[PDB]
């Protein structure tokens, strides 16, 4: 299925992915597309910080959701 | 050369503070450079902080108030969102500034951070991972630390 992730900047990202895909494996698509480490990025659905080690099933994300991204320095 | 207004700022924040004085914290300069204050807090009551007297440093910039003071801790302290140099990841410290903010918010804003730590940002993953899963060991330690160093 296909998922929007919004930046601050109002762009948006296309992602292909499956409700079984962990987050840290969405933010690695992230990395493919914008070249920005996992560590560095906090995704958040509906005003909630998504775990790396938890899936987008575990938040309900259903098909043609937008997450939205923030952007953190190395180390935090 | 830029640094009147911010001087006349920080003039203004210290007559706030002393108008309406915290019960928890007190800050102001220690010398001739009022660009330099020593603030010193108490951790809140109601987290593994509470009693403890904690020290930081705060640093104006020649651009005050449209740019962050710098505040770091100079005491240790365990805490998911402080380093080991005291720095402090505090969204309104950083890309969440607003020249609105004054030392005094900052202060609470740095007591709320110790009652309520977010380990979604953390300085110290290893700090945040045991806040998440073991919260009676987080619990300990911020305590120990704070028998420690903050007495």
């Amino acid at each position: 299925m296909q998922i929007f992730v919004k930046t601050l900047t109002g762009k948006t990202i296309t992602l292909e992915v499956e409700p079984s895909d962990t987050i840290e494996n969405v933010k690695a698509k992230i990395q493919d597309k914008e070249g920005i480490p996992p560590d560095q990025q906090r995704l958040i659905f509906a005003g909630k910080q998504l775990e790396d080690g938890r899936t987008l099933s575990d938040y309900n994300i259903q098909k043609e959701s937008t997450l939205h991204l923030v952007l953190r320095l190395r180390g935090g | 050369p830029l640094g009147s207004m911010a001087l006349k700022r920080i003039h203004k924040e210290l007559n706030d503070l002393a108008r309406d004085p915290p019960a928890q914290s007190r800050a102001g300069p220690v010398g001739d450079d009022m660009f330099h204050w020593q603030a010193t807090i108490m951790g809140p009551n109601d987290s593994p902080y509470q009693g403890g007297v904690f020290f930081l440093t705060i640093h104006f910039p020649t651009d005050y108030p449209f740019k962050p003071p710098k505040v770091a801790f100079t005491t240790r302290i365990y805490h998911p969102n402080i380093n080991s140099n005291g720095s402090i990841k505090l969204d309104i410290l950083r890309s969440q500034w607003s020249p609105a903010l004054t030392i005094s918010k900052v202060l609470l804003s740095i007591s709320s951070l110790l009652s309520d730590p977010n380990p979604d940002d953390p300085l110290v993953p290893e700090i945040a991972r045991i806040y998440k899963t073991d919260r009676e060991k987080y619990n300990r330690i911020a305590r120990e630390w704070t028998q420690k160093y903050a007495m």
